Formats: structure tokens, sequence, C-alpha cells
RNA sequence: UGCUGAAAGCAUCUAAGCACGAAACUUGCCCCGAGAUGAGUUCUCCCUGACCCUUUAAGGGUCCUGAAGGAACGUUGAAGA
RNA sequence: CGAUGUCGGCUCAUCACAUCCUGGGGCUGAAGUAGGUCCCAAGGGUAUGGCUGUUCGCCAUUUAAAGUGGUACGCGAGCUG
RNA sequence: GUGAAGAGGGAAACAACCCAGACCGCCAGCUAAGGUCCCAAAGUCAUGGUUAAGUGGGAAACGAUGUGGGAAGGCCCAGAC
């Protein structure tokens, strides 16, 4: 609706290549592909891409405004990358970096080891921070829920990993 | 992995240097020889076929002789088949020894248990006996209730009454192999296996690990 | 003059190849149990099995509506007190495909030996081939 | 999570979303205030 | 429990799409199991004779032949009413 | 009512889940340990004795737990009386 | 009013419900209730809508931005939300 009818207007250097529902953007930081749902008509008006409703299709403007966010995410992953910053709170707790296995020691028993995927390359500067760049926003917000998961943040003293942005509501242990 | 097909000799004990007894049971394994390697062209998966021991030349049939005389094997006892996993192959020919197992850690071995016969459910399946005083008339060993009153106008599947007892396949898992001895064809194994003596199992290395 | 009846000796069938790609189940089945029994021609006969030996294939590509692919239910009992059984369209689909095919015609079939000798004739198959090009089938288009 | 029949909004930060044919209601102030309609 | 994400310019785990998730479920382990009449597969072995018939057909009969194998009998079994 | 043997115990059980244990979670007036509460979950498991005809109950000592019910208040052509 | 003392068709089966009152025979026709994808006779009829819950094909107080239709209202290109 009001998203999917402002049009979204590709930069040079985003290569696009139309294939009946399946859209492939390309760009100086990787290639993005997604099939689109077939009740969204994609067109490209030599410097934006529209998004409007297919006949026949009950969800049509909502599907063009899925559509319209997600390509829009997909240019600007292919032109800019995303950064995910995590941060980790607690004693002892730190991470370390061997290509695309982080080596998390998060008060365990054992060693935690999480193997990153394709397009997504990890760093960390300090010991407890880890800054994450890749391409697809899903997949950077996946691996950094994944590495929130092992220690999701204690509300009585914010231990554990959070996010570099978000707010920890803490809580006093009343007696 | 395969396994090889022996003969329960026995049951002893190794007294180790430390003082432990162990209580083994003497497996001979003798030179399996394959007589029929099945593969997925022809026969849909991938197996050989194995026999021991040796046969009487006036009872060996026709069809069997004919079948070991493609294979160019001397007849076996018996005809047993095991099925292969992958990479992993064998001639028609071929002679397969006790150092199979000779790194090996544990084995499961399959036989066919001793026959108790017709057996009530004391025995077979650890009923409890009634009271042996106290009244009971001619009650002592019997199952006693079998069902329910007219809600399943009927006795369920699998209930546990008599019958045959043992004559039947079982397999023991996870042995410990104890030694291999190559060259009087032995293999000792801890503990129990089934079967009586002189008859054949089937020793597989352990699935389980 | 007496109503006329098929003899099983001098009644003649034909064979027939449908693929079951995209087509709904129980539309497809109903069609198929139709030519089984034999209800499309005239000399039909209640007690005489006249209808087409049936070749279905592509069995594992035919199509449901609804949420029924994850919510239809096939129930069983092995016999066994506790022996209640259940598979849903999608697991039926992955194990063993031609199931469903032969449980809905099974279902739209007459109840008897000679509902059980027009099953006989529904040969289906989930893959695309058959061993039947030696029959001659024509194909059929439903 | 309380699951109740009746589900209600119980402070300006409530949120009653349908996930999944399942009236749920979710607040990011207070998670006492997070229902399940059943 | 989430990720991305609109419908509903925000928000939102869901509507499209994706991920995780229990002694439950299907497997994996053990046993029976092709009367699975939908009666399956593989390997091997055995038999390579003459003639009459009328109602000529998946027909009936004569003589010669008697295979592979099995069964029976006997000695029996840690198999067994 | 020209007969459907009616308590309790014993012996065999079997199903439900409104789950006692074990399993997975949410909130906590949840520091941890230990708990409270609700949701999912029925795979397996789920005391011995004293008294009493007892079921029950009380008591003693255990246990991860000593579940709640249906089954002609399961089961006398199975026993007891 | 029906059954009792009344068959037939339908309601899966179903004395008392719905249609309808069996003199006999017919390998004739029209209809009732109820029905017309297959079991199982007859529309995969036509036109226009609604539902996404297998609702249909079991149930309440109550709860909810499910969705369709209608009538009105108050903010608003002096710029609303
Ligand atoms: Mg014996
Ligand atoms: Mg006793
Ligand atoms: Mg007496
Ligand atoms: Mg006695
Ligand atoms: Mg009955
Ligand atoms: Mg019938
Ligand atoms: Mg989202
Ligand atoms: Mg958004
Ligand atoms: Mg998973
Ligand atoms: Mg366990
Ligand atoms: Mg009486
Ligand atoms: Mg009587
Ligand atoms: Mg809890
Ligand atoms: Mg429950
Ligand atoms: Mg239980
Ligand atoms: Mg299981
Ligand atoms: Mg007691
Ligand atoms: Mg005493
Ligand atoms: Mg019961
Ligand atoms: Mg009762
Ligand atoms: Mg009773
Ligand atoms: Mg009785
Ligand atoms: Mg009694
Ligand atoms: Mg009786
Ligand atoms: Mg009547
Ligand atoms: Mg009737
Ligand atoms: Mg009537
Ligand atoms: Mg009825
Ligand atoms: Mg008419
Ligand atoms: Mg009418
Ligand atoms: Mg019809
Ligand atoms: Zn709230």
């Amino acid at each position: 609706s009001r998203v999917a009818k402002a049009p979204v207007v590709v930069p040079a250097g985003v290569d696009v290549k139309i294939n009946g529902q399946v859209i492939t953007i390309k760009g100086k930081n990787g290639e993005l592909t997604r099939t689109l749902n077939d009740a969204v008509e994609v067109k490209h008006a030599d410097n934006t891409l529209t998004f409007g409703p297919r006949d026949g299709y009950a969800d049509g403007w909502a599907q063009a405004g899925t559509a319209r966010a997600l390509l829009n995410s997909m240019v600007i992953g292919v032109t800019e990358g995303f950064t995910k910053k995590l941060q980790l709170v607690g004693v002892g707790y730190r991470a370390a970096v061997k290509g695309n296995v982080i080596n998390l020691s998060l008060g365990f028993s054992h060693p935690v080891d999480h193997q990153l995927p394709a397009g997504i390359t990890a760093e960390c500067p300090t010991q407890t921070e880890i800054v994450l760049k890749g391409a697809d926003k899903q997949v950077i917000g996946q691996v950094a829920a994944d590495l929130r998961a092992y220690r999701r943040p204690e509300p009585y003293k914010g231990k554990g990993v959070r996010y570099a942005d978000e707010v920890v509501r803490t809580k006093e242990a009343k007696k | 992995m395969i396994g090889l097909v022996g003969k329960k000799v026995g049951m002893t004990r190794i007294f180790t240097e430390d003082g432990v007894s162990i209580p083994v049971t003497v497996i001979e394994v003798e030179a399996n020889r394959v007589t029929q390697v099945k593969d997925l062209a022809n026969d849909g998966y991938r197996a050989i076929q194995v026999t021991t021991g040796a046969k009487k030349a006036n009872r060996v049939t026709k069809p069997e002789a004919g079948h070991f005389a493609k294979a160019g094997v001397e007849a076996g006892r018996g005809l047993w088949e095991f099925r292969l996993a992958e990479g992993e192959e064998f001639t028609v020919g071929q002679s397969i020894s006790v150092e199979l197992f000779a790194d090996v850690k544990k084995v499961d071995v399959t036989g066919t248990s001793k026959g108790k016969g017709f057996a009530g459910t004391v025995k077979r399946w650890n009923f409890r006996t009634q009271d042996a005083t106290h009244g009971n008339s001619l009650s002592h060993r019997v199952p006693g209730s079998i069902g329910q009153n007219q809600t399943p106008g009927k006795v369920f599947k699998g209930k546990k009454m008599a019958g045959q007892m043992g004559n039947e396949r079982v397999t023991v898992q996870s042995l410990d192999v104890v030694r291999v001895d190559a060259e009087r064809n032995l293999l000792l194994v801890k503990g129990a296996v089934p079967g009586a003596t002189g008859s054949d199992l089937i020793v597989k290395p352990a699935v389980k690990a | 003059m007496k109503t006329f009846t098929a003899k099983p000796e001098t009644v003649k069938r034909d064979w027939y190849v449908v693929d079951a790609t995209g087509k709904t189940l129980g539309r497809l089945a109903t069609e198929l149990a139709r030519r089984l029994r034999g209800k499309h021609k005239a000399e039909y006969t209640p007690h005489v099995d006249t209808g087409d030996y049936i070749i279905v294939l592509n069995a594992d590509k035919v199509a449901v509506t609804g949420n029924k692919r994850t919510d239809k239910v096939y129930y069983h009992h092995t016999g066994h007190i506790g022996g209640i059984k259940q598979a849903t369209f999608e697991e039926m689909i992955a194990r063993r495909p031609e199931r469903v095919i032969e449980i809905a015609v099974k279902g739209m079939l007459p109840k008897g030996p000679l509902g059980r000798a027009m099953f006989r004739k529904l040969k289906v198959y989930a893959g695309n081939e058959h061993n039947h090009a030696a029959q001659q089938p024509q194909v059929l288009d439903i | 999570m309380k699951v109740r029949a009746s589900v209600k909004k119980l402070c300006r930060n409530c949120k009653i979303v349908k996930r999944d044919g399942v009236i749920r209601v979710i607040c990011s102030a207070e998670p006492k205030h997070k229902q399940r309609q059943g």
C-alpha cells in the first residue's frame, strides 16, 4: 500500500536481472536472488523498480509492499552491506574469530564454536565485542539471534550476550 | 561391516595377571568362503553369501552342489548372507579368516536359543504364582485373569500366555572381544552367548559401538 | 425379451494412462472409479467387471486443496490394542505415495469381491514411467 | 504467559496480534501482560 | 523462541518467505514376516519318447519311461505334547 | 426375577490424561539452590510394613515418584471367602 | 396425530419422526419427502454473492484491528493520522 506505492530507485553499480518472479540483483558486495510471490507484478522503469498487485489475488498490496521492502534491503545489501554489532556483558565472557567460526567462551563447561554462514564475515575488535557484516539482512539478524541465544541476557545484572543497541530492563532481587 | 559365521565350542575363563577371571565363550571361526556376491543390478542390494564347514558328498544336493561349483568352492554346512556397507567388496571364491575381528573391540552375537518346549507363564513371562495355601483350589501356577467383563468380549492380541519358549533367534549386543586366535581359528568373547554347545553363531561388529 | 447382461468372456477391456500431476485427488479418483466400474459403457452390468485397466503415473505429484497437505490424517489400526496408527498426507507421500490414490479409489469402489477385482486393475506409479508398454495403452485426459 | 479465554490490553504498550489463529497479547513494557487465548 | 517483513508509511514471529525447538511422532536397535492372493527377487538342479481317439480342445486314452528331489522306514538329538 | 453371583484381597491386566516422577518451556513478589503457577507432553516408570474384613484412613520407614480415573465400582465357567 | 393393529420410500442403521395408507400381476410412465462427485438411481447444471474455519461435519458466558455489506459522523491539501 503506502509502502508499495513508493518506487525503489536502483542506483548505479547495481545489476538487475528479471526472470519471471525471480529477481537477481548484483553489485559490488555480492549477488542476491529472490523469487517473488505470484501476486506481485514487478517492472523496471529504467531507474526504479515498481511493485503492483497482480490481479486475481487477495493480498495484492500486502505482497507488493513486502516485495518492495525486500528488494530495497537487497539493494542496500549489495551496495553497502549490513553491520550488526553484539556486545558481551559478564566476567570471563569473550569471543575469538577463526575465519568463519566464532569461538565463544560464555562460562560453560564446554567451548562454544559457531560456524558462520556463507556471505557473513565477522570480526572481534575486542574480546567482549562482535561486529558482523554481510549482504542479507535476514541472515545477519538470524546469526545475531543465534549468538544471543547462547546467553540470553539475565535481567538481574544484564549478564550475557546482548545487542549493542538494545536496552536491557533490569530487576532487583527483593526479599 | 560384515560378520563371520562360527560355532559355539563352550565356555571357559581367562585368568588375567591382575587376578581377574574373565568368563569367555569360545567361538571357533573356520574360513568362511564366499559363494555368491549380490549387487544392485541383479539383486537390488549389496551383500555376500558365505559358507563354512564341510558336508557329506552323498548328502549335498545337486542344486546346492551346483551352486557351490559355480563359485568353485568346497561345499559347507550352510549358507548365510551378510549385507555390505559402502566401499566394501569381496570376490566370489574368497576366504575370510578371523583376522577380520583383529581390531574390533565389541561384537554382537546372534544365535538360536535353547529349546525350553511348552512353557508356562511363570517360566516364560515371569508371572507370580498364586498362594500355595490359604485355600487355593487347583490354581497354584495358573495365569489368573485374562481379560475384563463384557466391555471387550475378547482377549487382546499379544496376551501373555503359555506356549513355545526358546528355540529362536536372539542377539546379544556389545560383547567385549577378548582374544582373536587366528592360528587355531578362535574368538573369545566375554560372557554368555545364546545357543547350545556346537550350534552356529553369527558374530558381527557392534553397531552401537 | 429380457434385459441385456454383459458376459465376462465376451467383454472387452482397454488400457489408459493418466498423468496425475497437479490434479485434485478426489476429482481424479471418482473418474477412475467410474472407469474401473464401467459406468461409462452402455454394456454396464452391476455384477460384471466391465471397466478398463488404468495406469496412473506421477502419483507423488497429486494435489489437494486447503491445508489438507499437513492436516489430512490417515488413521489405521494394527489389530493390537494400542495399535491405532496415524500418518498425514505429506508423510504418506514421503513414505509410500501410491497409497493415497489407492485408498481414495478403494473408498470410492464397491465393497466385495467384485470391487476388489475392480481395484486389481488400478496400477499406480509414483514416477513417470511404467513397464506396461506391451499392452499398448492409450492416453486419457481427466 | 497468562492463558485465558478473555485476553485484553492491560496497558498502553499491549498489542493484540493474531499469530497462527491464536489471539495473543504482547507487551513491550511489562512481561506479565503477555497473554494467550485458550 | 525468533529473523526478515508488509497488510496498517510505524510497529508486528506470519499473511508471502526462513530458522530453532521435547522422554511424544517416523526412523535408528531387536524379532516375526511374500497366504504382501499386490502370493515378489536371486542362484542352482531335473525331465528334449512313440502312438490312438472324437465331441478338436488349456480335450481324453494306451505303451514306454520314472528324473531333480521328496516322503516313508530305521538309529536318534542340549529339537519336541 | 422359566437367575445378569453384588465388598475386599490375590493373579493377569488394558485405556484415558484433568501428568505423580522423569522431559520441554512462559511468568514470578524467579540472586543462586530450592520453590510457586500455567502451557506442551501419556514413552517408560509409579513402595514395603503395623492395625483393621476392609476400600479408605492413621502411623513407621523408604523412594525420582508412591498419579487421578474408566474398564459389570475390570477380573469367582481364574483363586479366596 | 402415528404406533399399537400399518407394510412401502427417506432420516446411515433407527415401533412412535417426514412423505405416503400394500387386492393380485407387468423387464411401462409420472411424482412425494428427500436428493443428483463415487460407494449408490439422478446436475461435477446455470447466474450472483459469502466462507478459508474441513466452518459445514457438536456446545455457552465472554473475548478479538478475521472478513463482507449498509447508514451516519469528526479531522483533513489553511495539510489530517
Ligand atoms: Mg531343548
Ligand atoms: Mg503371591
Ligand atoms: Mg473344593
Ligand atoms: Mg493345591
Ligand atoms: Mg463386538
Ligand atoms: Mg451395500
Ligand atoms: Mg517480522
Ligand atoms: Mg516493518
Ligand atoms: Mg529443527
Ligand atoms: Mg531416559
Ligand atoms: Mg432378576
Ligand atoms: Mg434363561
Ligand atoms: Mg515452570
Ligand atoms: Mg495437555
Ligand atoms: Mg503411563
Ligand atoms: Mg519413540
Ligand atoms: Mg498400606
Ligand atoms: Mg505381629
Ligand atoms: Mg481398562
Ligand atoms: Mg464407576
Ligand atoms: Mg467389580
Ligand atoms: Mg468371570
Ligand atoms: Mg470376588
Ligand atoms: Mg461364565
Ligand atoms: Mg411404517
Ligand atoms: Mg433405509
Ligand atoms: Mg419409515
Ligand atoms: Mg437416522
Ligand atoms: Mg420423472
Ligand atoms: Mg423436490
Ligand atoms: Mg450415479
Ligand atoms: Zn502491557
